[PDB]
């Protein structure tokens, strides 16, 4: 049985995990429907969605939750994902001047036992496309391009990108912390 | 101070060779069946009435709304226990119970005597797929009539949908049931004499069953006033999210929390009844 | 189904000048005195325990995590008694129940009794501030001690600060309160046969206090079982905001709902007090 | 006694309202807070203030809420007008490409006797400014102009924005359907 | 046979080098904080039962007056133990225990067990102020809770006012600790085989620190009863006015006496602590 | 709650014809034999160590005194035995003991056992003056040796003169009796289960029979635990000045204040004994 439970609505979130951590004897996958808070910055929204997801599943969860601050948008989209995503989906390369392109993509982990909350935070400098590119990954892995690199996150395979976004490096912090 | 599914197992077995456990069947337990919420019937009958059935839901709790149709508007209060007639013992949730794993877990098992708060005819009418007998016991008129010793007697705590005289929905029936004095109430005033309880399908946020689980452990302590003390049979409550204070308070009402699995709500329940077996 | 404060102002001045009105006084009277919650300070407790303060709060209500107190770590429960006697009753609280309009407009009035479900010590220290005499009756010693027939008797009925074993604060001691055997309770007995009774500062999602009003309604209709039915006196709720459901519940109750103006809390329910005057 | 009880926590829309409103003996003014459900479209959220409202009074309430539509941001921010003033105070007038300048102020009011909610919305089409001007008005008065004029919000009068806001057209309603 | 203040220095700086010097600190302690007697409390509360204040303490001892209200109105004994938690744990007492010198002097060093007779909190308080933790070891439930080696243990060996069950204040009360069977009392037991005592605060007529010194020293010779007799660790007891009979009995109960400068009571003894570090 | 001399006679004589009533003689009771105080003695023999005899009485209490002769002057201690035994029982003793109506009265009733706490042999003589047998009982071997049945015994409580080294005197020796571990507390163990204490000659301030008077009842307590709760014989304590509150409290040490008339202090108590038979 496990001890942890990973709490995710997103079918390409669980994909991905279970990817990583798919082996683990000891983490549980729970779909539980918790109600989102909207705000931009990221460290206020993964805290409090622990805090509406043990109160759904009442077990030790494990919540999610990304960000993608652009410099254009002075921060914008941030952790706000959801009400821009259901309006620009990838239009908001278009919607930003194209001189300054530069953003962060950020991702955060929070898991909670009932007693103490804990957060992880990883991040990514890239800069944002000038046109959608590729069909590997969810909600702006076709317009984000990392530093470095010349090619975008849904134009990688599924261990390039783990290799390069936040959520990769999330959960191999989660594993040692965790003793997954 | 939790118990899992392979350590309450020899528990509720002990429990079970010695014909000393009886299931106290919630309104989880008919989860799987696929009914009506009832707060959802309630809403849809305020449409006479002026009201939207979101603003409806706003004015208080379910049994505070059925509250107000018992006394200004009476007769909307009868066409919701109609309805759920028709909806909670419908042919299509017949047809889910016959493939519940749940359902059939609790038929392959011989008890004695099943509890129940629910309205609906699902719990007899697993144990009549399996072709077993069952009693239903809510009206003084039930307990009155004959019937063998090998029938499983299933009591229904709340009131049976075909006596609807029976039907505790109401809020001011919920706070004279407080006092203990219906039939099922006496019945279950000498049965926690001598028998394990399994709570099976209530949250901890209920308020209605917490009074209960107090009053019975009120009930063993005043049993045994003048005697020495000796220890009771522990009672059971099966839980997909136990959380980590509510367990505690459990266990000074003679209740251990088993937590099950929350992955599949209904697979985890089954797989508890069968370990009984 | 909802009286104004115009429209109240001589139903409850009709009970005042023959000596059959009793106020009832809950935790919004205490309100303009900026106490402390209780949640905010049991929360903070649990930091000794391991728990983050907005983490303990989740796991149940306030009268269930002190039930957590009560048999986890009871030295907790008592720190928690303690430093609400140092903050209900501080030196500040004192200062701004001396320039409250409501603590004011109740003590112009001569009662005879007054009934309060809250801890702290501002209901009688209000009738001490006018120049009269007041007697605290919470436990059975207080009963039994002398006193004139001018005083008003205001009963604690949940317990004192002062007395700290009378206080009704774990959730297994409001179940047991249920049963009505406590000393307030027996004289509340003795009290609805002969008053009317004023609700000020409680919130229909109490449920405490629901089943009061139900169990009140209970015994005075048990009182004229035999006899033919007479007309019982009015009793009577002050509230801000009074929905549209529950009033109607409330009637039954023997209760009538004051609908007071909400842009000013303390304003309203003191033009209420001075309106009996 | 009032029979209707305005919500708002705003400062500045309180005063508007008493300009227009105040004379009315039947309308109360109540400073509830309470939680604001953020989405991008205004007859979603001015409809779920009023439940969230009423919970919190209890009496026949009035509720109210703007939104600003941009073609830039493709109808953004909408009526997430929280996270925008949060972030972007008057520099959102930076932020949208210099090329098309079109948008639409909107308005929206709700009144909840606890049986049935009834939403009024009023809009007005302007064009957006290129520099903040102006200091009376309220989240975005400064930098929008509405079609005809040459002049922001915010350089207006009270009489004057109130002729052309939608705030303005929305009280007049209010006041011959309520009979305030 | 009375050490003075530069005598008595190297001696007790060798036993808190190696740690075995544990202060007990009396009601002498609590001086400088202008606490109100208790007394003075004890006696405006019988005027409720007809006494004048200066009648009521003519009838006995503090202790006995108090055995009074716990036969005859245990209400007002629960009145006295609130209305002190109230006054020697004031906002007042904390601002003058931030600059008393005897405080910091004690609060500078790095103790390992304190003990103290009085009832209030400014013993631990104290080691707040230093930046210090400090755990409150009065009752059964405090021993048991978990804590850290690097804390001051401060045992409250005559209660504390935030857990008024565990208050030795009534005649009775204070009978029934000869026997020795508190927790603090088997504590003491076990660290009088160890350590010495340093003894501030008290009077040599007060008759229960005599019958403790008598107590400690007959422990300790019970302890080598079969073995060869070994020399114990000095026990020691600051004193302003040490007499001329009285330290000479002390020299037989293992302890020696400090003569301190009278002239200014709280200075001498905060000399005495910084003459430590 | 006090008795007064005809109330309390018929309670006295209820419990001497069945054999249950044993007194319990003070000081006060030797106190028309006109002794020397001893306190008197003890500052006279200081005179040799350099004080004067109003200075060495400040220092402390007598049995403190006594402690200071025990262990920096011990041949002044012996001094203080010897010349007691000179003056508590010369010959001028004897004569006034010869016409003293409280120890004639004593002597003309039949008892079984008679405890005394003073030093001198006037409660035997009393007994030897009216022809009768007494058997004095101070260490182990007046336990051991043979008497008849017939024969009154009187315990020595704090040892007799012509046995020097059973005299408790010293505060040490003070303290190490409330272990109730000497010859006659084991006699006092077993004499407390059957019968009824008529205590005479005590003050309410002595701290040392308030002891024994604590103990008792805890013995008595002690010794019903596990059987059901009966009544015990009733305890008396005669006085001439009772006060006001000091009865309450022996009301719950099982002891009845008996008021007797301040006015002659030798005759009221004779006529107490008077009553009896």
């Amino acid at each position: 049985a496990p001890t942890w439970f990973y709490n995710t609505t997103n079918s390409e979130k669980l994909r991905e995990l279970q990817h990583v951590l798919g082996g683990s004897a000891k983490l549980g996958y729970l779909t539980a429907k918790v109600t989102e808070i909207l705000d931009v910055d990221l460290e206020t929204v993964i805290r409090a969605k622990a805090i509406a997801a043990y109160r759904a599943v009442r077990v030790p969860v494990i919540v999610e939750h990304g960000a993608l601050c652009i410099d254009a948008l002075n921060g914008l989209p941030g952790a706000l994902v959801k009400p821009f995503w259901e309006s620009l989906d990838t239009r908001l390369c278009e919607v930003i001047p194209a001189g300054q392109r530069t953003a962060r993509a950020r991702g955060a982990l929070c898991y909670c036992d009932g007693r103490e909350r804990h957060v992880l935070i990883e991040e990514t400098e890239g800069e944002i496309a000038p046109s959608a590119r590729g069909t590997g990954g969810f909600h702006w892995d076709p317009i984000f391009i990392p530093k470095g690199q010349t090619r975008t996150f849904a134009e990688m395979s599924l261990d390039e990108k783990l290799s390069f976004s936040p959520l990769g490096r999330l959960h191999t912090r989660l594993r040692t912390e965790l003793g997954l | 101070t939790t118990l899992t599914l392979s350590e309450a197992a020899p528990l509720l077995k002990k429990e079970f060779r010695e014909g000393r456990l009886i299931p106290f069947l919630g309104a989880g337990f008919s989860k799987p069946l696929k009914l009506p919420d009832g707060s959802q019937l309630i809403a849809s009958l305020a449409k006479t009435l002026g009201f939207e059935p979101e603003l409806f839901d706003m004015h208080g709790r379910f049994e505070q709304l059925a509250e107000f149709f018992a006394i200004s508007a009476p007769n909307r209060l009868q066409r919701l226990v109609y309805e759920m007639s028709l909806s909670f013992d419908s042919a299509e949730a017949e047809a889910l119970r016959e493939k519940s794993p749940m359902h059939r877990a609790l038929a392959a098992l011989d008890w004695r005597t099943i509890y129940t708060t629910n309205y609906d005819k699902h719990v007899e009418g697993a144990l009549r797929d399996a072709g077993k007998q069952a009693a239903v016991l809510a009206s003084f008129a039930d307990f009155q009539g004959p019937r063998a010793r090998d029938v499983c007697e299933v009591i229904k705590f709340h009131g049976t949908l075909d006596q609807p005289d029976t039907i505790v929905l109401t809020e001011s029936s919920y706070f004279q049931r407080m006092a203990l004095d219906a039939p099922p109430d006496q019945r279950l005033r000498a049965d926690l004499l001598a028998n394990s309880f399994l709570f099976i399908g209530y949250s901890f946020s209920d308020t209605n069953i917490r009074y209960i689980w107090y009053r019975m452990n009120q009930l063993r302590e005043q049993s045994q006033l003048g005697v020495k003390h000796s220890q009771a049979r522990r009672c059971f409550f099966a839980t997909h999210g136990a959380g980590l204070v509510q367990p505690d308070i459990l266990q000074q009402w003679n209740i251990d929390v088993i937590q099950l699995d929350p992955t599949d709500k209904s697979a985890s329940v089954a797989r508890l009844l069968e370990s009984i077996a």
